[PDB]
């Protein structure tokens, strides 16, 4: 679908939080964030990134990370099939296919 | 002084005359299951739930109204009694209705709580239940008497504690049945404590019913305010909200019991 | 379906190009197969 | 049924409805309300009451082990029917 | 019982010795590699041609939940509360009161999409099969709180999915 | 000497000398999220699912030891059926762990081509899951008592075609890798571990095995039906990385091996312990019958109580010894539940098996060891 | 399976081995989508008779742990009998 | 037999229960009690100061030869004074047989660091230090492994709360990640699954 | 005879400056050292054995989007077991708690007489069974 | 034997105050430097006021054992500063910068809530 | 008694010399045990199990055969544990752990459940 494997942060487009995001690591994935260049959206798979999943009530879990980091597409599931998480992606492009950037800038 | 020896499974307890082979039980900390014993009702002996052995006799005694005698030896564990109690829990849930989803005693059922430690764990009864008509009583007590097991708690109760005599058995057989046997109003400044001591959930909370479960309800320790007797309560409450008032155990206020009102 | 492709490659769709008064000639959407189509084309029966 | 307020929004068969003057109908505005349009309290009062000859009946559900558990009911009351505790389906005793 | 992976002795004799010198003058054995990733290259490749091909399920699959109803339209859920005492989350809050007719009935059945696991015991601990966890996996949103399921949400996923949640407990129910 | 906090679910403090390590410092709990503790407010039954994500390549095996442990205080026994299909999902977990173990290990040091080939395969395995608990990963299958549910129809016969052809492409991934040049380069001589050193450092697995001890829960404390089926142990003699890399693709071979014996003596019978205070009864019987109805409602609001008693509860899972110290207090709900990850002593070795050589030595290390940080960090 | 003869031998030859005998996707070996249904067996607690639970209670037949010392000639022993050698396997000794 | 019974085996019974008196009287300064339970599991019961005696005895000597150190944890039981349970699992690959060594300790009282006779403890101490607060003697790298830097109290004390005391979120304003009291959404909802109906009398505690 | 060198401490035990729990959560709650009563909905008696402490209550509100009820009391779920009062009381006084005591409600022993049913001159006689 | 309490590293509070004053001239000196590494906003002197404020809170301390374990948090808090384990998020977390200031008297509690 | 090329366990070399090994060490261990209390258990059963595995050694000049008999893998293995055991006996002579209990735990602190 032109997804490359694996990029490096500073050529990605798109950040996949894939996994449980603790308050350890929390400040490293909003460092990685932030040195992103821009359009940059992120996607927040499965329960644990959502919201916090089966374990939203840990001292340890940051409940979600879209408390902090903008989140533009959620997949839900523990873990989300390949195919979920490839659904995904493709409502992603879905999603930029009606950015109007430029008719918005044309009307300032 | 004149206290007799008992024993226990084979410990030694210096109990006074009369007292049961389930109180003997009591004071070494073992509770003999029941279904129909109430210690602030009189003695009724019908469910035999209580069936326990006495070393070197052949006969299984009811535990609540058999008094201990000297140099008995109670075996509140052996095979015997274990053999008994499957059987009586086995009779118990032959015609019992399979309403424990919808049933508002779920979660808080002695039926339920002594089938899954005093019974099997399975059925053979391939026949069709028996089916018995509600009675109405009153706003207060919602009757679903297909679950009764006939333990006449409530009508020792209504009679000895509520002073009211209208709660009876009429039939017999497997056809017996706990009722008014007319369409009466069981209303009473006491009424709703039938609710309590029923171990089934023949006899529910009508305001209460469906909202709450037992096992998600918070219990907080107060005291009632609706008269000057101060009766000590516990308060259910569910994800910050009151769900229903519950009496609380004191031996100099009001026992085990709470007027309609505070209810 | 051709049964002599390898399997999950057997059975496939070809959307609509327009469905719910949407245009769906290039936006073609997972979720536009309808339940009873949906058990028959990810293989969890054999019988259409 | 779907019963509209006096402000333009749907009841829901739980009888929830945002008042005229609370703010959180803002959630809604340039979306939707979801509500559900077959009420089950409505469906379950067209079943015709099933006419049966004996004292006590049983159900299911239907679908046997795909139904509700088994549960007997009693019909000895001529004023009522008889209430499915699961299903609500109603039940009546032949003239007798 | 076992055995050695790496114990061998290699020969020293001269046509040995120059079989290892042959394969470390000439290599033969990395050419022996590239014949490996040659012939995968004329293989079919696995790839489907999604989302026009999908990936063959069970019907155990465990994806998104759903209220289901009996053939009269009536709710099969009962307030039982099974589901939420099970569900190892705690994503699932419960309400009930009796309804107008005096049945035990729900009046919130929530299910934070975001606190389940998708455990499937919620399908388990259900007596009367209403809340069970479809065949749809393909529900992801937009933002937050379009997985925060309420009641009227659940119910229109069972009205949108009967066809397909009764075929499978159909196919399933003589294995529970 | 210079410091690299390389940072990120691994951070690594080293200090480095040029190109050698002289310091390595693991730095965990980046994925640390309290399962122990959480536990601990969930009945028996909602906390076997904590155990799928601990290692999430050996989903099976982590079940099946906490399923042995409870069963262990509960004094009940699975019934055959249930053992053998334990030991059959065993066997096919510790493939979907190895196959992520060599090939990611391969992955990190350059020869990403056998991921590929390897993860169609894995692909294949996750069906098997998905079709007898409905999961591709997180399956829930394996509980105490026995399993959930029986083996569909059919799935036998797939398990036998998939087993039919994986002994090819085993020789594929060996034919890229085992006499390689650059990966023998790679991998022998580095991470040399003595006996002595692993047995006190907490080794277990191939850990152990890669260094000539002779040790292997399955064949000396065995459990389930690991007794009635017949393989081999691969045994090193260098204690390198490449003893152990052998190690792992000869326990894939060996794992077909009992995959073959599992199809072939797989009796039949319940698969769940017969004894309805402890498993849910049939759903048929649960809407027929009084006492069935009434263990159902309790065994999933308040679970089954696990008498008093405190055990130490290890397995040979694909990584190593993974246990669970587990203490009951006599309620549905466990006082405490201590799980003994094998890669957590594995890492804290990271330091002494890194002495003495370079950087990209570091990540053929942490490959050879196994780890996965669900189960490090808990 | 589609491949035409000559592709066959290339990839054979390249990989040294006959691939098409062991094909790594699935065509019609597998088994089908739609199964008969099932008629699992019962337990051997499924009995109508001679089946009481007090006679296979395995919860209630667990014991508190046995003091062997507490603090409120003889020949030394060990924890058990020190672990029996392992044999070389016949299947394949030497890898 | 009983399908669904789990046999016994008395001959590892035996063997453990003899080998408990042979570490008794092989080291009476230190161990106070020692028991093998129902399904053959040894434990033995030592001073908090024969943590190095007792596991360097058990680890060299030849009718032990406990070599490995399977896992080193704790647990924490408020009702007693001394709050922390110091559990020693050891494996014998020469006997194959396992022992457990039990200790205790409380929140001022420290241990004696078993690094010397196994070399894995040192991170299980660690994990002990800040999961439960016990504080090892004389170890080398005494410090936080799990929790986040900076983080105050023992998560897995038994009356430290379920979701701690405070919880992070990205603030726009001072364009770092911050740290504020929690609040819950959903407050976890506590559950009271106990039966008040006894369930096993073998374990009865007299009253 | 312990080898190991010892001190004296003749001091109050706290360690409410180690604990980690901030001050708003030991200075301003009160904890509460009891016995639970039984739930009177069942006669079973063994959930009123141990010693329990329980923290006040706070406040639960709504939240806005669900309905869910939402604190802000780390404490709300916090409950404690203890053998005796004791222990109870030890343990809150070393964390700086304050705390009330109540004293345990044990049922007193009944007279029990099944032939007081069937009395011939006192007023126990039943009047149906 | 009651009072018989084995001790950590101090024998007194003579030997404990002796422990606390050299941590306390550690994590002065070490101020200045951390305000330049994380490149934190705060001043050299807010960020000593910090430091001379929570060692003012445990001064009413009068165990040696309970004062070692202050000590010893102390030093495996400074660790963490000096070897830059910490982040700026972890430094800043002394400051409480994103917290409205809570009111302290009856009335301004009264007004917004119920806890006391 | 041709000399085995490896003991299969990485770091344990070869001992061309078992016997007057295990005999040094052996007769070592037993002179340590001297130093011991003659009641105290440790010296009673460490000397029961030294003695039988000396006389193992003076009575199986075969080195494949006297593995067989002390039953403790490979010699270089036993050669290693007498090590051990000599090292535990010289530690056992300074902490003394025959004397009597140190002191008493309180009442319930092995009590579970509580
Ligand atoms: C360089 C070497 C010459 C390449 C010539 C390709 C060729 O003739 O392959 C035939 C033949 C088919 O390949 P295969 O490995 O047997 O597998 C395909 C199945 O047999 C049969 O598979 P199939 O039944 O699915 O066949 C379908 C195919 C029918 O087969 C073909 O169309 C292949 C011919 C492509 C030319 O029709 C198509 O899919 C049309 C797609 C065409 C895209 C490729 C066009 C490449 C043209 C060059 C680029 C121009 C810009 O391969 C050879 O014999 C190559 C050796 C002879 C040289
Ligand atoms: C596209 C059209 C199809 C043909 C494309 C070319 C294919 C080339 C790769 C085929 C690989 C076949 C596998 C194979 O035979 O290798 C095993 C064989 C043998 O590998 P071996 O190492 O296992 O042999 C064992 C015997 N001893 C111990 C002696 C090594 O490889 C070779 O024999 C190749 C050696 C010659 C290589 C010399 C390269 C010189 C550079 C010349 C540039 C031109
Ligand atoms: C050429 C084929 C004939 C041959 O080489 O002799 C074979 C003969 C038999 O083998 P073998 O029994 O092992 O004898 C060696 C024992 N020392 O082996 C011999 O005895 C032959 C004499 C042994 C010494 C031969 C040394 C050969 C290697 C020297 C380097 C040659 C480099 C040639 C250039 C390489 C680049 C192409
Ligand atoms: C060059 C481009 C290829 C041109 C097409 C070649 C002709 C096609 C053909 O069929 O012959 C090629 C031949 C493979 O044929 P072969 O393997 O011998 O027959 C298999 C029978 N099952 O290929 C060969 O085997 C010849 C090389 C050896
Ligand atoms: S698979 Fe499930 S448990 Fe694991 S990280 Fe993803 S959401 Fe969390
Ligand atoms: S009374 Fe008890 S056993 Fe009977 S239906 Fe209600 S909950 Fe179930
Ligand atoms: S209604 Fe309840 S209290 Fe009355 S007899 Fe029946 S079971 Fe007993
Ligand atoms: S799948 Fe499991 S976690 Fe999700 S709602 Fe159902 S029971 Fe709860
Ligand atoms: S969905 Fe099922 S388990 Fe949940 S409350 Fe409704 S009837 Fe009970
Ligand atoms: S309790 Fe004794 S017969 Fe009912
Ligand atoms: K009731
Ligand atoms: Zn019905």
């Amino acid at each position: 679908f032109g997804v490359v494997f694996r990029a490096s942060p500073r050529q990605s487009d798109v950040m996949i939080v894939a996994g449980t995001l603790t308050n350890k690591m929390a400040p490293a994935l909003r460092k990685v964030y932030d040195q992103m260049p821009e359009p940059r959206y992120v996607v927040s798979m499965g329960s644990c990134a959502n919201g916090g999943g089966y374990y939203h009530y840990s001292y340890s879990v940051v409940r979600g990370c879209d408390r902090i980091v903008p989140v533009d597409i959620y997949v839900p599931g523990c873990p989300p099939t390949a195919e979920a998480l490839l659904y995904g992606i493709l409502q992603l492009q879905k999603k930029i296919k009606r950015e109007k950037r430029l008719r918005i800038w044309y009307r300032r | 002084s004149n206290l007799i020896e008992v024993f226990v499974d084979g410990q030694s307890v210096m109990v006074e005359p009369g007292t049961t082979v389930l109180q003997a039980c009591e004071k070494v900390g073992m509770q003999i299951p029941r279904f129909c014993y109430h210690e602030r009702l009189s003695v009724a002996g019908n469910c035999r739930m209580c069936l326990v052995e006495i070393e070197k006799a052949p006969k299984v005694v009811a535990a609540c109204a058999m008094p201990v005698m000297k140099g008995w030896n109670i075996l509140t564990n052996s095979e015997k009694t274990k053999k008994a109690r499957e059987g009586v829990m086995e009779f118990l849930l032959a015609n019992h209705p399979l309403d424990c989803p919808i049933c508002d005693q779920g979660g808080e059922c002695d039926l339920q709580d002594q089938s899954m430690m005093f019974g099997s764990d399975r059925s053979r009864f391939l026949e069709g239940k028996r089916a018995v008509e509600d009675k109405n009583i009153g706003p207060l007590v919602k009757t679903i008497m297909t679950r009764c097991i006939q333990c006449t708690r409530c009508i020792r109760f209504a009679s000895e504690i509520a002073g009211v005599d209208d709660l009876g058995t009429t039939g017999r057989g497997n056809d017996m049945q706990v009722g008014t046997y007319i369409e009466k109003m069981f209303m009473s400044e006491l009424s709703g404590n039938i609710i309590d001591i029923c171990p089934v959930g023949a006899l529910t909370s009508k305001p209460y019913a469906f909202t709450a479960r037992p096992w998600e309800t918070r219990k907080t320790e107060s005291i009632d305010v609706m008269d000057a007797v101060g009766s000590n309560i516990v308060v259910s409450t569910r994800t910050g909200e009151v769900m229903r008032i519950l009496p609380r155990m004191h031996e100099d206020i009001n026992e085990e019991w709470i007027s309609d009102k505070t209810r | 379906e051709d049964n002599k492709q390898f399997f999950g490659r057997h059975r496939w769709v070809i959307y609509t190009t327009e469905m719910n008064g949407k245009n769906t000639f290039w936006d073609v959407d997972g979720s536009m197969v309808p339940p009873e189509w949906h058990r028959w084309l990810h293989c969890m029966t054999d019988d259409p | 049924g779907v019963r509209t307020s006096p402000t333009g929004e749907k009841v829901t068969h739980t009888g929830q409805v945002y008042d005229d003057g609370d703010y959180r109908k803002v959630r809604f505005v340039g979306r939707q309300k979801e509500v559900n349009e077959n009420f089950a309290i409505d469906l379950i009062a067209e079943q015709p009451v099933s006419q049966v000859g004996s004292r006590v009946i049983s159900c299911d559900g239907g679908g046997g082990a795909l139904g509700h558990p088994r549960v007997y009911i009693n019909l000895d009351k001529e004023t009522k029917t008889g209430t499915c505790g699961y299903c609500g389906l109603q039940f009546r005793q032949q003239h007798h | 019982t076992y055995k050695y992976v790496n114990l061998r002795e290699p020969s020293m004799d001269m046509k040995s010795v120059t079989d290892r010198a042959a394969q470390t003058l000439l290599w033969t054995e990395l050419i022996r590699g590239l014949g490996m990733t040659l012939s995968y290259l004329f293989r079919e490749p696995a790839t489907i041609n999604y989302p026009f091909e999908k990936g063959p399920l069970s019907p155990r699959f465990r994806g998104e939940h759903a209220l289901r109803r009996y053939p009269s339209g009536e709710e099969r859920c009962i307030a039982c509360k099974l589901c939420e005492a099970v569900c190892p989350a705690q994503a699932i809050t419960i309400e009930a009161e009796p309804r107008a007719d005096g049945s035990r009935r729900t009046t919130r059945y929530d299910i934070d999409m975001t606190k389940c696991i998708y455990c499937g015991f919620c399908q388990e601990a259900c007596p009367v099969d209403a809340i069970v966890e479809g065949p749809n996996f393909e529900f992801s949103t937009e933002t937050h709180e379009e997985l925060l399921y309420n009641k009227e949400k659940l119910l229109n996923n069972g009205d949108k999915w009967e066809a397909e949640i009764a075929a499978n407990i159909q196919a399933d129910y003589l294995y529970r | 000497n210079l410091t690299l906090n390389f940072g990120p679910v691994l951070r690594l403090v080293m200090e480095l000398s040029g190109e050698m390590v002289r310091k390595c410092d693991p730095h965990i709990g980046l994925l640390h999220r309290g399962t122990e503790k959480l536990i601990e407010y969930k009945t028996y039954l909602q906390a076997l699912p904590y155990f799928d994500r601990l290692d999430y390549v050996s989903m099976m095996c982590n079940e099946q030891a906490y399923s042995l442990a409870v069963e262990k205080l509960l004094n009940i026994r699975p019934p055959p059926r249930a053992q053998w299909i334990r030991v059959l999902f065993g066997e096919i977990t510790r493939l979907l762990n190895h196959i992520m173990a060599v090939t990611t290990h391969a992955l990190d040091i350059g020869a990403m081509t056998p991921f590929f080939w390897m993860f169609e395969e894995r692909e294949k395995m996750f069906e098997f899951y998905e079709r007898v608990s409905g999961a591709r990963m997180h399956a829930a299958y394996v509980r105490p008592g026995g399993v959930h549910q029986d083996l569909p129809l059919g799935l036998m016969d797939d398990i036998y075609e998939f087993s039919k052809n994986f002994s090819l492409r085993i020789d594929e991934l060996e034919e890229m890798l085992t006499n390689n040049r650059i990966w023998r380069n790679r991998t022998v001589d580095i991470g040399i571990v003595t006996a002595e050193d692993a047995l006190n450092y907490g080794f277990s697995g191939v850990m152990l095995r890669g260094s000539g001890i002779q040790w292997d829960l399955r064949k000396t404390q065995p459990y389930d039906v690991y007794d009635q089926v017949e393989f081999d142990v691969p045994i090193g003699s260098r204690g390198d990385c490449y003893d152990r890399y052998l190690c792992r693709v000869e326990e894939m071979r060996q794992s077909i091996r009992i995959i073959s014996q599992c199809l072939n003596k797989m009796p039949p019978g319940e698969i769940k312990v017969d004894d309805a205070k402890v498993s849910p009864p049939k759903r048929a019987e649960m809407k027929t019958s009084m006492e069935s109805l009434i263990h159902h409602f309790k065994l999933y609001t308040e679970g089954y109580q696990v008498p008093p008693g405190a055990t130490y509860t290890a397995i040979e899972a694909p990584k190593g010894e993974f246990g669970v110290y587990l203490v009951s207090d006599g309620s549905s709900r466990p006082y405490r539940c201590k799980i003994k990850a094998p890669g957590f002593a594995h890492l804290a070795g990271l330091d002494k098996m890194s002495k003495g050589h370079m950087l990209a030595d570091v990540v053929a290390i942490i490959g050879t060891q196994d780890i996965v940080f669900g189960e490090v960090d808990r | 399976a589609s491949a035409t003869r000559f592709i066959q031998w290339l990839r054979n030859w390249a990989s040294g081995r006959d691939l098409q005998a062991k094909l790594q996707l699935r065509y019609q070996e597998i088994s089908k989508r739609t199964q008969p249904p099932p008629k699992l067996p019962v337990g051997p607690s499924h009995k109508l008779s001679n089946n009481y639970y007090c006679t296979r209670d395995g919860r209630r037949e667990a014991m508190p742990p046995s003091i062997v010392m507490s603090s409120q000639e003889k020949k030394a022993v060990s924890p058990a009998p020190p672990i029996k050698r392992w044999e070389l396997s016949q299947d394949e000794p030497y890898l | 037999t009983r399908p669904t019974v789990r046999p016994r085996n008395d001959v590892a019974h035996k063997q453990l229960s003899a080998f408990g008196e042979y570490v008794a009287e092989i080291l009476p300064k230190y161990v106070q009690q020692v028991q093998v339970s129902c399904f053959n599991e040894l434990e033995i019961c030592i001073h908090p100061d024969g943590v190095i005696p007792v596991l360097t005895f058990l680890r060299d000597h030849s009718n032990a030869q406990f070599k490995s150190l399977a896992d080193l944890t704790a647990v924490d039981i408020p009702t007693r004074q001394n709050r922390f349970e110091i559990v020693y699992n050891l494996l014998s690959l020469r006997f194959n047989s396992r022992i457990r060594v039990k200790t205790y300790t409380d929140e001022l009282t420290p241990i004696e660091s078993s690094v010397p006779v196994y070399k894995a403890a040192n991170w299980y101490e660690r994990e002990i230090w800040d999961m439960f607060g016990v504080f090892f003697a004389n170890h080398p790298d005494l410090r936080r492994i799990l929790t986040d830097y900076g983080f105050e109290g023992h998560p897995f004390r038994k009356d430290f709360p379920l979701s701690g005391y405070v919880e992070l979120r990205y603030d726009d304003e001072v364009k770092r990640v911050v740290a504020e009291p929690v609040e819950l959404a959903q407050e976890f909802r506590k559950f009271d699954l106990n039966s008040p109906w006894e369930a096993f009398p073998a374990y009865r505690q007299p009253p | 005879t312990r080898d190991t060198q010892l001190i004296t401490v003749d001091e109050k035990l706290d360690i409410t400056t180690i604990t980690g729990v901030p001050e708003e959560h030991i200075k301003t709650r009160k904890a509460r050292i009891f016995v639970p009563a039984r739930n009177n909905m069942q006669s079973g008696v063994n959930n009123t054995k141990k010693w329990k402490m329980e923290f006040d209550t706070r406040e639960r509100w709504e939240n806005p989007l669900m309905g869910w009820a939402s604190t802000a009391d780390p404490l709300s779920n916090l409950v404690l077991t203890f053998s005796t009062k004791e222990d109870a009381v030890a343990f809150a006084e070393k964390n700086g708690w304050s705390y009330d005591v109540e004293e345990r409600k044990v049922p007193k022993p009944k007279s029990k007489s099944y032939g007081a049913n069937f009395s011939w001159n006192k007023r126990t006689r039943v009047s149906t069974k | 034997a009651s009072t018989s309490v084995k001790p950590i590293f101090s024998r007194d509070m003579n030997e404990a105050k002796r422990r606390v004053r050299e941590l306390y001239r550690a994590w002065y000196r070490e101020v200045p430097n951390t305000v330049h590494l994380f490149q934190l906003d705060i001043s050299v002197k807010q960020g000593r006021d910090k430091v001379r404020e929570m060692f003012k809170k445990n001064a009413h301390i009068t165990d040696p054992r309970v004062v070692d374990l202050l000590v010893i948090k102390g030093k495996m808090e400074l660790e963490e500063t000096i070897k830059v384990w910490k982040q700026r998020t972890h430094v800043m977390r002394f400051f409480h910068e994103t917290e409205a200031p809570r009111p302290k008297d009856f009335l301004s509690k009264f007004y917004v809530g119920h806890d006391p | 008694g041709l000399l085995k090329k490896t003991t299969g366990l990485v770091g344990l070399a070869v001992c061309e010399t078992p016997h007057e090994r295990l005999k040094i060490l052996y007769t070592k261990i037993l002179d340590v045990l001297g130093h011991i209390p003659k009641n105290a258990a440790y010296r009673k059963y460490t000397e029961q199990i030294t003695n039988e595995k000396l006389s193992m050694v003076k009575a199986e000049p075969d080195v494949k055969k006297l593995e067989e008999r002390l039953q403790g893998g490979q010699i270089e293995e036993v050669i290693l544990q007498a090590e051990n055991e000599l090292s535990l006996a010289r530690k056992m002579i300074q902490w003394k752990p025959w004397e009597p209990l140190v002191e008493e735990p309180p009442a319930s602190q092995w009590k579970w459940p509580i």
